[PDB]
RNA sequence: GACCCUCUUAAGGUAGCGUAGUACCUUGUCGCUUAAUUGGCGACUUGCAUGAAUGGAUCAAUGAGAGCCCUACUGU
RNA sequence: GUGUAGACAGCAGGUCGCAGUGACCAGGGGGCUCUAACUGUCUAAUACCAACAUAGGAGAUUGCAAACCCGUAAGGGCUAG
RNA sequence: GCGGUGAAUACGUCCCUGCUCCUUGCACACACCGCCCGUCAAACCACCCGAGUGAGGUAUGGGUGAGGGCACGGACUUCGUGCCGUGUUCGAACCUGAAUUUUGCAAGGGGGGUUAAGUCGUAACAAGGUAGCCGUAGGGGAAUCUGCGGCUGGAUC
RNA sequence: UACCUACUAGCCGACAACGGGUACGGGUUGUGAGAGCAAGAGCCCGGAGAUGGAUUCUGAGACAUGAAUCCAGGCCCUACGGGGCGCAGCAGGCGCGAAAACUUUACAAUGCGGGAAACCGUGAUAAGGGGACACCGAGUGCCAGCAUCAUAUGCUGGCUGUCCGGAUGUGUAAAAUACAUCUGUUAGCAAGGGCCGGGCAAGACCGGUGCCAGCCGCCGCGGUAACACCGGCGGCCCGAGUGGUGAUCGUGAUUAUUGGGUCUAAAGGGUCCGUAGCCGGUUUGGUCAGUCCUCCGGGAAAUCUGACAGCUCAACUGUUAGGCUUUCGGGGGAUACUGCCAGACUUGGAACCGGGAGAGGUAAGAGGUACUACAGGGGUAGGAGUGAAAUCUUGUAAUCCCUGUGGGACCACCUGUGGCGAAGGCGUCUUACCAGAACGGGUUCGACGGUGAGGGACGAAAGCUGGGGGCACGAACCGGAUUAGAUACCCGGGUAGUCCCAGCCGUAAACGAUGCUCGCUAGGUGUCAGGCAUGGCGCGACCGUGUCUGGUGCCGCAGGGAAGCCGUGAAGCGAGCCACCUGGGAAGUACGGCCGCAAGGCUGAAACUUAAAGGAAUUGGCGGGGGAGCACAACAACGGGUGGAGCCUGCGGUUUA
């Protein structure tokens, strides 16, 4: 932060080391994002279900949250998701092909009163979950 | 301003008046005040009293507004100046003499910082001298052994 | 230490104005000083300005006739062209043809409407408006 | 099993270390080592019967000291 | 090439054998523990150790006609301290 | 509700207990029946150390070393981009010690977080009941406690 | 040096070498008002690669995508003696995954090699097929009259063919679309997708469910009246599109040169000295390198902008005027500006002298009082301490008093909203040594200056190491109380330590929570040093008021802040440099590194978790704050009784249909 007229240098230099400060500058930088998250960068996947769990909600609000238990083929990770809507559990078991994306919530963390959970379904056996839970479309039997 | 090494400024400055003439109230001359100023110069007397005493005894207000020349011009013109600056001298001699003090007290760290800032001040000088080419380029300030009062 | 006085000049200047003052001294005048109150003289944004000389770098007694806003330095003193002054106009100015920039330039020191008349660019000194 | 009290003829073992060169039960239980190990090392340790100059823990270097393992070697 | 010199160090090419420190001479190496710090000393004739000693640490007595010790005594060691 | 009879005490102060008002303090707003810290255990999650135990990359010396290229020598043929040999040159592949780097597993240990209607206290918030915070050192189940300097970001004097 | 030889001892790097991470480079693309910020798959330019790797033939040219050779690696045809192959060429297949097409057509054109030519080949190219690629253009309706609940199907009236189907020709290599006439339609075949509590445009309409099912980017809903959640009803926005999750830009001046903050919210480094860097006084003389105007060589097209021309409008192709390409090489003009050259100038800093000020520093010594140790004299039942106690201490004579001799620490009142010091910090006195300051100065110097990442010294207290000392104080420790407990506050002992001598660590709320330098900006107001006028003063050593300068405090206008506030001693207005912060935890933690004897200091993440944490201010409640006041649901002073005994009734619980 020089204001002489031939202090480029000091200015650029004192520019890059502030920049580090912010979080996403860095973490892009870094390349922490691509390292953690389970798929990638891939916008959405694919796992096998393997235990189903209805999860609680936080302190204030009460309710269960069913949340399977999905461990990815494209990498063998192994995470919770949450499945959204009416009957959300009776469309999906244990040994299912699921596309699952990540829930959108608080800087693309965990959503809402589910606690632990950053993951959610989006279609059981390459077939849209939530046309299931409208009523639009019926589950495979594979 | 500040001072060099402490931040305690102030204003005891010696005002000198506008004067782009000699005195017109004084009869000396000149030859007079050069005189007098190579007689004090081999009497032994630096030249910052030199003027103090033509402007005092003598009453001269200053020399380069009558001769033309300040007292180290009269000097260098003469051949009657000394290879160093007398600041430069004066602030080794203070820096020798703090040294020797120094060597029998160690713990007094607070002459150890004031010996600091008088080395500071010796560097300055002479930075600023070898800038000015009065000092050689290869000459640099030795605080042990290049120090004495007259270098050579 | 003083190493900036055509800017102390002007924020001089500008406290004066705030304050409302007629007249006010000037710390040490300087060539671009006088040549920046001349051509804020010829602004009609300054009225009056003496070099009084102190046996010194010399000072102004400048009577301030109540025509400005604002007036400091340009820091950096930036090189301009003939097809550059638009952009620091839109920076420093309020308003088209509302204040001018004290420019530098080989012809002369004056304010970029007359430097654009010249055909000349160079170095930006100031505003004032 | 982090508390009121004990058992208190002075005191109730602190730091550490712990199946030890000390540990009866005992070839204690778990991991590495092996096809297999009353062994070696690491960890736990309710310690028959550890513990601070009755010195405690730990230690680079040294050792014809005492165990175990790998490679090389070989009529062991 | 260095050196005054003895000698030492180095380079190019050729060539033999299974093997060129050709015999003699001449460390096998490494990892993890226990124990003692180490060099040293030790049961001459079954124990060369982890034992003894060691520097280091700490405690105690004594101001010299002392503390400690020898002698029956004369008088002595420590102490030409 | 009424009547008979008939007494001590206090010419009060706000100390006790409620309560009212102005000011100061406040982490309290369900307003002190407030908020609130740490250990301990239990469930779960992510992590770190871990004697150990693998896998992969880069580079390095070295090794064994396919194949090819020129040199030279020797023979067979249509007298050689052939053959044998030799020397030289480039050199893949594989093996190996250290170095470097990326990650899987691991008995056990650690602190973090988060969930009970957990247990234990009450450390801070008012002068939070011993003012507190800061550095440092020691002690204790745990908040924390005491000593030293410092500050006031502390009320009342 | 590409290799070899003799020789020299260099070369690159702290202005980032070497290494790690990552990546095909640029033309450009994304986005924004712009500065910028982010990516550079496709079209063109250059680069490299052919399973990984090495080697080589052929040729003008290769280490060849349709050449070989061998090794690794996988696979493959065999008559088992052997022989091939690697689609990062075009379609296609398996695998892979969130992740993408036809094994169509033709040399007709544009190109290329071949030929002398005629011409042949061409998965180059063109032409299509398929894929909610990107953009652009259209339509599913139109429509008079008439009716309710104001736009829905009505009743009716007709009318058009952009679409869809057909005919026919233009047409292309031949297709198809497109294209023209005609004509097929009861205008019927051609609309969906999200969402409805807030943010945000839309329902406080009716049943369901009952902290459950669910919603929810965030906020927030539901444990009984859900505009919130499910169906409905209705409504809303968008439009052949419409959402979701990343990403990324903008939002956000949330990376800030433009353009942010850093007293109390995250953030000034403990102070300071100081290199590279960076910032720099007025001034004469000379140059013209940055700079400036201009010229000439460039900066491929493509994409960008506008128009024209032509595709029906459109996007699109050509011409053209601009843009980008940039921020190159070289000439002429100018000399303000800055950098270069040589002086000067006195104010900035530097140097010296004068009378004064100062708990400024080291070194030495002496001193003040208290305390304490022992001894002596007197005296005799307790002293000490507490909220109250006890330990403790005393009959071995303490406490208290008197005398005397040693001891170590400690420097009171004086003392100040005083002073000196870089900060830390410094209070007995004397002396020696040293240093800075302000003040006075027609004194010497001539810009010699500011700041300053790295780096260096100082650095409170605690702690550590070695030697001393130990009166007092006093972590630990022990004991006595307090309490439910007390490992605490209280009290009795008291070790290390506080002190000194020689070193180390290097941190504090090291604070003014305000880094340092300069100019600038109303005032009123203590006191301190110096200087200076004057009145008094034993008209002297001295003390008063005024005034300039430099400090040291309070008050406060303008100014600014969110305010408390700051306010010539800025947090005001500009100049310069540096340090520092970027939502709250995890965390000043882990790993690596340096530093230290150690404790530790320095550097410093991530996973994960979370919607706030936080700052000033304010209205109340509240306190074991303060002040004021009041009342037998308070107190004092009183009188009685309930509580005791029996009965009566009411509440709880046992029983009970
Ligand atoms: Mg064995
Ligand atoms: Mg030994
Ligand atoms: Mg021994
Ligand atoms: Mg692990
Ligand atoms: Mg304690
Ligand atoms: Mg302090
Ligand atoms: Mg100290
Ligand atoms: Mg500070």
């Amino acid at each position: 932060m020089a204001k002489g007229k031939y202090a480029a240098n000091i200015l650029k230099q004192t520019r890059k080391d502030a920049r580090w400060k912010d979080t996403y500058y860095g973490r892009r930088v870094l390349g922490l994002n691509v390292k953690a998250d389970p798929l990638g960068g891939a916008p959405q996947g694919r796992g096998i279900v393997l235990e189903k769990v209805g999860v609680e909600a936080k302190q204030p609000n009460s309710a269960i949250r069913k949340c399977v238990r999905v461990q990815l083929i494209k990498n063998g990770r192994q995470v919770t998701a949450f499945c959204p809507g009416d009957g959300a559990v009776n469309f999906i078991d244990e040994h299912d092909e699921v596309t699952v994306e990540k829930i959108g919530g608080r800087m693309g963390g965990a959503m809402g009163d589910i606690p632990g959970v950053r993951f959610k379904v989006i279609a059981v056996n390459n077939v849209s979950l939530n046309q299931l839970v409208i009523g639009r479309m019926e589950k495979p039997r594979r | 301003m500040a001072k060099m090494h402490t931040k305690r400024k102030g204003k005891s400055s010696s005002t000198r008046p506008i004067r782009t003439d000699p005195p017109e109230w004084c009869k000396i001359g000149a030859d007079e005040v050069t005189t007098i100023v190579l007689d004090l110069w081999k009497q032994g007397v630096s030249t910052a009293e030199i003027g103090m005493v033509l402007r005092d005894r003598y009453g001269v207000p200053d020399a380069k507004l009558i001769t033309g020349k300040k007292v180290t011009t009269i000097l260098k013109e003469n051949n009657v100046a000394p290879n160093i600056p007398e600041d430069l001298t004066n602030l080794i001699v203070k820096a020798l003499g703090l040294r020797k003090h120094l060597s029998v007290n160690k713990k007094d760290v607070h002459n150890k910082r004031s010996l600091n800032l008088t080395e500071s001040k010796i560097r300055r000088l002479v930075k600023y001298y070898k800038q000015e080419k009065v000092l050689p380029r290869d000459w640099f300030y030795k605080p042990e052994t290049a120090e004495m009062m007259i270098t050579r | 230490v003083l190493l900036d006085p055509l800017a102390n000049a002007l924020s001089t200047i500008k406290n004066a104005e705030a304050i409302g003052k007629s007249s006010c001294v000037v710390r040490p005048a300087s060539k671009n000083i006088g040549n920046v109150l001349k051509v804020m003289q010829d602004l009609g944004y300054i009225g009056d300005f003496e070099f009084i000389d102190d046996g010194k770098a010399g000072i102004y007694s400048v009577t301030l006739v109540g025509r400005i806003n604002k007036c400091g330095a340009i820091k950096p003193r930036y090189s301009v062209g003939t097809a550059s002054f638009e952009r620091w106009e839109k920076q420093f100015l309020p308003a088209k043809n509302f204040g001018a920039l004290i420019v530098t330039t080989s012809s002369g020191v004056m304010s970029q409407y007359e430097a654009r008349d010249k055909k000349i660019g160079g170095q930006l000194l100031a505003y004032v408006y």
